[PDB]
């Protein structure tokens, strides 16, 4: 038993959301079966949302109630979800599962999908380069950043590389923040003081790999000795 | 980013082995390289650089072991400093001669 | 409307002990019809014990349920470190259900003193009209952390969102990264920037700041 | 283990160790190696005057009796060498003085 | 309610050793009331000898059994203890306490006294100097001592000054062992690493106040530089 | 006979914490009769608690006790650094009575890396024909270390008695001294004496040893 989310990765507010629950392997035949949708927020707890039985039951959460409209098709083996008067807050994954009897409820979980909600539209992420202004206190080791701003959907993967097309091992991923419709994130990596004072190499590359631009920058060191 | 400068010091005149020192001070940044020459020849043993000290300035000593027949024999010895690229060169020699 | 609130948030344990987890319902559940789910982040969450009784297919014997009425507790014999993850209790008698807060379990560590760097806004973000003031916070513990910016003797509210890391897997610490947003316009109007940030585990605060034009 | 006299030795500039805008200044190095106790007091004497200023001395750092080294540098001018005078660094030793007399006449 | 202790501080072993506990401020006529005997080796516990209730009735413990004899003396209010067969291993402290009633046991407790059964006569302590051998890690701080041997019974106080008669706080007394019929202790002094390596004095002196002699013997300080 | 046991012997505590003092019996007790004293090193121990259930005259209310048969325990609300000392317990049914071991309470403090030094014996020592080699430990915790001889890689046994200080009043350490005590004639048939020193906050051993004649 599996299940498998599909839909629009982006949608406007104030549109409609169409979602699908692909699944394979049962039929909503037998009594007790049933599928329900939950979201969660990021930073939040599970949210419910609606719940269909057999025999064209379905039930509404009153919170929501006349927003949402459940509709299954046999034929496609697969549950449509409508959703309208699309908000900036409601942004969440939403995930389906499938109830096996009256207690065994949502005991197989598919994947989902996130539908982000944002009235900007797909841009290319922008870099920033960050000059360290420590003084009077080098401390152990020294740090540089890179602040990767301006992109959607949230899905960028940092890697640090010296001049010489080395690897670093920096492992040191923030999470998103929605800030003003966009989404905002930085990146740092720490550094021995006694590379900064040794070989000639002044700066290193910051390298982002987002599905609008293959841009990458480089963050020149302040140098401190 | 300023030159460091290169001073020499000799032994009296009136008498003391010996010791060459060498001194770069008001320099930036904090790395340096001290050598020594002999009649132009380069220096493989006889000699230790002094870890670099704080007086923002640093100073850097550095130590190098002669003979009293080597040094009255009128031998030409150089200091030799590299600094941001730059290379400076020093000679002494008895003053008395 | 059932309402589900579990205390406490967050909560820190040790590996082989034993965790308790608290489950609160505004009001009776018919038939005792109240499960347990386990979340992961990144993964999708997983069924463990249903009716608060009976466990589920590919479920160990560890996890134990008691308690009947309004009052749910979680005992978890045997703590494994792929266990720290966030637990949810939900009841499926109320038709349409309702979820809980959940509760977050973190691995028990020494306090650690934590590294305060600041980074001022580059040139060319300047040239953009926006400038992003940086304070990072890395290798302390516990989670909780007060970071407050202090500009020109003000105190800065309403405009700071701040994001926190989950705990490292090899080091059993935390982070978090908070950033300061102004008009280009007041950045020219202020000359020294700084972050104060407060630790259990020190015995005065450390402050930080810059010069502008220095950098 | 064992107790060892210091050792006094000075360290003048050579004829062309005089630069910078006039008047010219160099330094005087006085050096004790291989004496112990490892406390030491340094002072310099021009022409039977002490000199309470225009000196530095560095603290002393280690170089099997144990060793130690002292460095000591006092700022001179070029007219003062060329007046002949003499420069004498004094030691202090467990109550014991040596005096090392240094002239730049040949 | 108080209770005083006396007896012979030394005693020699296979001999008769008798102990006489002093209380005022009450009688032994009323019932409940007794009187009983508790000894605590050094680094033990308590031991229980014997209890005396009223009406001369007295209790012996079988461990001890045909060894203690109990005898009371309502004139002069103070019970008598002998004791026979001295072990060295028996040396220990002897208190007395009053029971009022039957639920209340040894509620008021007197001083007590030591009592040392040793072979050995109470000869003068015998000082030792302490050279410390300690090379190539002067670390922080570094210490001396000064060893107080053949002492009997134990009772010293060590104080220490310098060559100038000056005050120095050590605090670091180690508990006496019994080592071959006689008791060993050895006592250190913490001191500054910069005042040693300092001053010309060279060495100071160790006191020591035991009722067998009032001599006095320094150690010459080894000198760090 | 009845054999009183206690557990564990040494434990560390908290101000302010929490103690619980365990007593066990070899057997039943006749009417609970059983009592609780208080120790300190120097004067004379006092009453508490006399049957396990009732406090005496001049004894704060914050000492309880409770338990009957073979079990009893003793809790103390508000530790206070006066309280820090040896604790027996003891029945009175008996007849003759017996008195437990005993248990001490020591006040929790952080790890601290240990000072080691060894004197070699004097001169004038070595003309009385015994010679005392000694192995100082200062500011180390916790309590429990050891402390081996080793000359010429041969290990001593039987042949040392040990002796350790008390708690410090301000500092809260420990110390204790090592004497080795070997004849004049075997002194001189051996070269080097060290003591071995191991504790909890030392990654390796440190081991110090000195040559005879050189000191
Ligand atoms: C690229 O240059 C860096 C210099 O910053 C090299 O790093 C040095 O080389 C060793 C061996 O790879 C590294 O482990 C150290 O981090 C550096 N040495 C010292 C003494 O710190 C790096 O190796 C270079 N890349 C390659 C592929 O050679
Ligand atoms: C006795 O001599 C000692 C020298 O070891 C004196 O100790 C010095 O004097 C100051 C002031 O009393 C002390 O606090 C320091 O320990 C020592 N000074 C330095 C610079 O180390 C001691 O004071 C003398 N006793 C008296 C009463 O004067």
């Amino acid at each position: 038993v599996t299940l498998k989310e599909s839909g629009p990765t982006l949608v406007k507010p104030t549109q409609t959301l169409t979602l699908t629950c692909t699944f394979s392997g049962f039929s909503l035949t037998t009594t007790g079966e049933g599928v329900g949708w939950i979201r969660q927020p990021p930073g939040k707890a599970l949210e419910f949302l609606a719940f269909i039985y057999w025999n064209d039951a379905k039930r509404y959460n009153p919170s929501l109630q006349s927003r949402l409209t459940i509709t299954k098709d046999a034929s496609k083996k697969q549950v449509v979800l409508t959703l309208t008067n699309l908000d900036p807050v409601d942004t969440a994954t939403y995930y389906c599962a499938r109830t096996s009897g009256w207690d065994i409820e949502f005991e197989y979980w598919g994947q989902g999908t996130l539908v982000t909600v944002s009235s900007g539209s797909a841009s290319a992420p922008t870099l920033f380069p960050l000059v360290s202004c420590e003084n009077s206190s080098p401390s152990s080791t020294v740090a540089v950043g890179c602040l990767a701003q301006d992109f959607l959907p949230d899905s960028i993967t940092f890697s640090w590389k010296y001049k010489n097309n080395s690897d670093i091992s920096s492992t040191r991923g923030f999470p998103s923040v929605l800030r003003g419709g966009k989404y905002a994130a930085t990146s740092q990596v720490l550094l021995p003081s006694k590379d900064v004072m040794q070989g000639t190499d002044e700066h290193v590359v910051c390298k982002v790999q987002h599905p609008n631009g293959n841009k990458e920058k480089d963050v020149p060191l302040p140098v401190v000795i | 980013e300023m030159n460091p400068n290169v001073n020499v010091f000799v032994p009296p005149r009136d008498g003391f082995k010996s010791k060459l020192i060498c001194e770069a001070t008001n320099f930036t940044p904090k790395p340096i390289t001290v050598s020594w020459l002999k009649d132009g020849k380069l220096v493989e043993s006889g000699f230790t650089t002094d870890p670099v000290t704080i007086e923002q300035t640093y100073k850097v000593i550095s130590t190098l072991t002669i003979s009293e027949i080597d040094w009255l024999n009128l031998n030409v010895y150089t200091c030799r400093v590299d600094h941001r690229g730059l290379t400076f060169l020093k000679n002494v020699s008895s003053t008395c001669a | 409307e059932i309402v589900l609130t579990q205390s406490p948030g967050t909560l820190s344990l040790s590996p082989g002990e034993r965790a308790t987890l608290s489950c609160r319902a505004s009001e009776t559940v018919s038939n005792d019809k109240v499960a347990w789910y386990q979340q992961k982040p990144g993964q999708a969450p997983r069924l463990l014990i249903y009716g608060a009784s009976s466990r589920a297919t590919g479920i160990p014997d560890r996890f134990s349920g008691s308690g009947s009425g309004t009052d749910f507790t979680l005992s978890i014999s045997g703590l494994e470190p792929e266990d720290f993850v966030v637990y949810y209790c939900q009841q499926y008698a109320s038709s349409p259900r309702t979820f809980g807060q959940g509760t977050k379990v973190e691995i028990k560590r020494t306090v650690a003193a934590p590294s305060v760097f600041i980074f001022p806004p580059s040139d060319e973000q300047l040239k953009s009209g926006t400038a992003s003031v940086v304070c990072l916070l890395n290798n302390f513990y516990p989670r909780e952390a007060k970071v407050q910016w202090k500009v020109d003797n003000a105190l800065q509210s309403g405009n700071s969102q701040e994001s926190v890391t989950e705990q490292d897997s090899k080091d059993s610490t935390y982070s978090l990264s908070s950033t300061l947003t102004l008009s280009k316009a007041d950045y020219e109007k202020h000359k020294v920037y700084a972050c104060e940030v407060t630790h259990q585990g020190l015995s005065s605060p450390v402050t930080k700041s810059f010069n502008r034009g220095e950098c």
